[PDB]
């Protein structure tokens, strides 16, 4: 797709869903992508703190329910 | 032509294949877990 | 635009909206811009914590409303 | 003339085209989501 | 296994449980994996804060029980 | 063919053997401690 | 200006408002200044947390006022 | 004479021109927003 | 010891308590181990926050007891 | 000054207020000192959080006093 | 001193209070020791938060006592 | 054979001797302090 | 003699002059602001 | 013999002299401040 972009000058057309893979000509995944995975881990932790704080999710109210050992 | 990442265009395309695999696996598993969580409790 | 700047000496004129793209002659995006994206992620998380804490937004008061499964 | 980033002026301009694309996409999507959020609740 | 992937083009087949070990052709473990272990340590600390906050786990209610010294 | 990590395929496979050892040791010990914790208290 | 400085020895005179630009002979802005911008972002976030916590600022008491949609 | 940053004196002065531009733009916009905030509420 | 490992292929035997020292063929301690010591410091701080929060430990209830000066 | 130091062996005398400047033979300020300035920024933020929490300082009790606009 | 160590093999004797200085054959202080000083700063901040939270220390209860200006 | 850390096997073994010394010193001192803390208060 | 920082002794002394300038400026301004804060409220 | 830090044994010993100076200065000042704090209030 080619979306309209706020003072693009049109020598280089973007068309991006097709022109992904081209980010990897700037971002070297051997040096990044473990840092990006760390970002994803932080996102995971934050969304989990939020969701576990919501009523009913997680184990804050269910520690002893049934089928014990 | 001496890309900024030091990757050739072919290397970039091959890596992007692998990256799309990772992204889609993560998306699909997250979607499954979301469906299960919504069944358990909708959160809206 | 050329804004007045507090002890500029006028050999180099700035005119900047046009002379963006020139920041990339100092900032190498192959080494930055994943760090900058991490900054943007932190901003995203902080503005979300704030907004979700505001009354009515998010899911703190809507966990079981309707159309359940 | 041996720029500090190690990029040539042409590389810098091409990258800036890509960067402006990213910035504007992010801005437009954020604007849409803001309009939707304001419709839902104005926050002032 | 070969799972269906959202706009893969099929020159490179993935088949991944077998084609692990190949991540180490991108991630150099001499530069990573101490950072990844730090990520694992952060995960460990967060899951422990959560679990220790759950009723009955840890030592918040058991500091003096029996067999003292 | 000049892999991005600087590792050869043989180096990558040998390392993966060691990594799988680490992963499985961690998984098995965690499973044992989980069984013990569940016996002590099920948490659901 | 030349301010008096606590055991300066006077071979090198400082005169600094004029002798800024000279910090960039030690600090390479290609390696710094994205980190410095991250510092500025942290400052921005902290001063915003503080200001938004002050009574009347931000949107903690104004979520539904008027002109709704 | 082989400066510690690897910049020449001319590079340093040119960069400082750009840096002063950035600093002053940031200062002036912050001053405007402060005046507006004070008009809205003085905070002392 | 040789523990059974989940899809090991048995060309390289592990036997690890003896084959420690071999981690240092991947982890260069000149670049790591100050970072690892920082991890240990974080662990130290977190376990101390926890322990000091437990009743009786630390000095939260003992600031003035006896033998003063 | 030469202070007594706990198992110094006296080939190298220290005399340090004079033998500062010598730390910069170990610490390269082109690679450090932006990190050190970040440390100073963190110190600044922490001492400010503390001081602003003390009664009377800052603007927590003075948001609307006088001379309004 | 030579302490007994859990599966040392005795070709290299340790004797360490004397064989300090040898850590600096692994840790290059030009690359570390500003990071280590940052660790020390974090320790300083944490022990200060703790101590200032203890009753009587710091200035939480003494903001206006006497000799004012 | 060009180890990933850049250490030879002999360097690795010598370092591991030093590392085991550090680990065991830390473990033994921690054990002593734990015994003392338990004597003071058992925490279970 | 190949200092660890890569600085010569002359470079180190010149830098230390600049560093002492920075340190003393920071100290003096902080002292002024402290005197003003104490006048406003002594905090002990 | 090509130490891992890149320091010679002589460099390491000289640095350790400086490091011991720093450590002991920090220890002694901390001890003084502790004695003063204990005099003010013992904390046990
Ligand atoms: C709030 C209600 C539920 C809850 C609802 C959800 C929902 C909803 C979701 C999860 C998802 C996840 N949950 Mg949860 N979850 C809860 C409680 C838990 C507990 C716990 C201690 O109780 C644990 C251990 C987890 C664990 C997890 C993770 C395995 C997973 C996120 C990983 C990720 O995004 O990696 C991101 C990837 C990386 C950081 C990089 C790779 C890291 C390694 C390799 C990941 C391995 C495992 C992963 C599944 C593999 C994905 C394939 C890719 C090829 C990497 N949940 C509570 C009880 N959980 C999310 C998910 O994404 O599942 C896929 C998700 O959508
Ligand atoms: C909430 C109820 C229980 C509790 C329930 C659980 C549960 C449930 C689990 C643990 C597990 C762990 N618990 Mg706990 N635990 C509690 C209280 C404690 C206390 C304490 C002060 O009271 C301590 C010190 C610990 C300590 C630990 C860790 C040893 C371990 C996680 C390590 C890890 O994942 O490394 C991840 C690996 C790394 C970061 C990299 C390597 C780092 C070093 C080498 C690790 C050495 C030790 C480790 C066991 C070795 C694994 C082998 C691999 C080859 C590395 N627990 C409370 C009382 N604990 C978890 C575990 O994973 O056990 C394996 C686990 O599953
Ligand atoms: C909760 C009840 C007790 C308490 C119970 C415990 C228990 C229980 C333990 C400690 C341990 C420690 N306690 Mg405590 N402790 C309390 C209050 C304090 C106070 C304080 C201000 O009141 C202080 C300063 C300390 C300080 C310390 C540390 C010296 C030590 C952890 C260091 C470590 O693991 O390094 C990890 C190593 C590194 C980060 C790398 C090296 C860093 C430098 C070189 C460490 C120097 C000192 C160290 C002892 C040397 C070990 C030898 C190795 C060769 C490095 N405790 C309260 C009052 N304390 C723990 C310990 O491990 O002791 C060994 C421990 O087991
Ligand atoms: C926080 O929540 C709040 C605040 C409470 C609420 C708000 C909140 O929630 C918010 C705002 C959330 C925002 C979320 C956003 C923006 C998420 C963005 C996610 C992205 C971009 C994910 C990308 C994943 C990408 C992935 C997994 C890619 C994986 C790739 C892999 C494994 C490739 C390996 C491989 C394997 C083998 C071989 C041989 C090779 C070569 C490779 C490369
Ligand atoms: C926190 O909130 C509080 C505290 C509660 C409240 C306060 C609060 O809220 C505050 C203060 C907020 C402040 C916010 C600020 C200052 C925001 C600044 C934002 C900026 C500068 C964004 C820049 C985005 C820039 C973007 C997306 C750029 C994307 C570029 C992309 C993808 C290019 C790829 C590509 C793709 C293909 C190819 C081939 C190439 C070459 C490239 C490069
Ligand atoms: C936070 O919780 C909440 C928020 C409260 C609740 C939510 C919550 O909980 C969540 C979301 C949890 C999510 C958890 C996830 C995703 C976990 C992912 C874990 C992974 C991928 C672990 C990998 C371990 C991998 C391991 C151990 C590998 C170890 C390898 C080792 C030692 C090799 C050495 C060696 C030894 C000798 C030699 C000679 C050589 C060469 C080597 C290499
Ligand atoms: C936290 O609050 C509390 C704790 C609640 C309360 C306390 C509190 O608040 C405190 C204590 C606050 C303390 C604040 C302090 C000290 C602030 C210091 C700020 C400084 C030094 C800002 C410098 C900005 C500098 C700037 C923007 C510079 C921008 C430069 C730019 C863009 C150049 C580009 C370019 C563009 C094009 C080209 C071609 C080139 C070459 C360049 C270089
Ligand atoms: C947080 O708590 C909660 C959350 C509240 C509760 C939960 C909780 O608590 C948890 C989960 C805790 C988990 C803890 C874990 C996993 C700990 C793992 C610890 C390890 C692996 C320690 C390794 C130490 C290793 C050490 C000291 C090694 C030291 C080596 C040294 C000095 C060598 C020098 C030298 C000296 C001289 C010379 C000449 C040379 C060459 C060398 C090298
Ligand atoms: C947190 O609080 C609690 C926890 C609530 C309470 C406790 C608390 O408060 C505590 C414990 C506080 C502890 C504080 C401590 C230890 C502070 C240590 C401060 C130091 C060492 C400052 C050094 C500053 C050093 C400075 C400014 C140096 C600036 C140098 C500059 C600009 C040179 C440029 C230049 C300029 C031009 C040219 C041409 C050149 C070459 C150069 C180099
Ligand atoms: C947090 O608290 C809780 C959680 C509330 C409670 C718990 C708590 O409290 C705990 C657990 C505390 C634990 C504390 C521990 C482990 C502390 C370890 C401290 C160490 C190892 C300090 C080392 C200092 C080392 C120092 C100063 C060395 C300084 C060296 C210097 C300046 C050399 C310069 C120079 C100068 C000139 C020249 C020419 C040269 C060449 C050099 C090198
Ligand atoms: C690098 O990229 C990243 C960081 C990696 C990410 C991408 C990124 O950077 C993006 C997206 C950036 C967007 C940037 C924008 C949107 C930048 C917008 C800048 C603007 C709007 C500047 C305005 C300046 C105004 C001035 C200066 C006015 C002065 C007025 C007076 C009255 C001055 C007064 C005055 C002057 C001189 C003297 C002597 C005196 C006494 C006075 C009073
Ligand atoms: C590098 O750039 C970044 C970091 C990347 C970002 C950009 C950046 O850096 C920016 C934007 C910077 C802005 C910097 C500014 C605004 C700097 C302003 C500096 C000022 C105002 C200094 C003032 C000094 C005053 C003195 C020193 C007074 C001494 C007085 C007495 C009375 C001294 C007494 C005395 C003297 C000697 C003896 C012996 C004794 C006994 C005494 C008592
Ligand atoms: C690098 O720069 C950065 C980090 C990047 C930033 C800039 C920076 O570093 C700045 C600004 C630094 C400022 C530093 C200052 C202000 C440093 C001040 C240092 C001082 C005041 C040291 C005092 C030492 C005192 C001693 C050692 C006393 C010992 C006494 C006894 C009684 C010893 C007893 C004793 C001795 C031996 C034996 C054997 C025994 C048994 C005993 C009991």
């Amino acid at each position: 797709k080619v979306p309209v972009m706020m003072a693009d000058e049109s020598i280089a057309t973007i068309n991006h869903p097709e022109d992904d893979w081209k980010i990897w000509t700037v971002i070297n995944p051997a040096t990044w992508m473990v840092p990006f995975f760390g970002i994803l881990f932080v996102q995971m932790w934050l969304i989990h703190s939020y969701a576990l704080s919501l009523p009913g999710y997680g184990f804050k109210d269910s520690v002893r329910v049934a089928q014990p050992a | 032509a001496a890309n900024l990442s030091g990757l050739t265009d072919a290397q970039a395309k091959e890596f992007h294949e692998h990256w799309k695999h990772g992204v889609w696996s993560w998306v699909m598993i997250a979607s499954a877990v979301h469906v299960v969580t919504w069944i358990y409790q909708p959160w809206f």
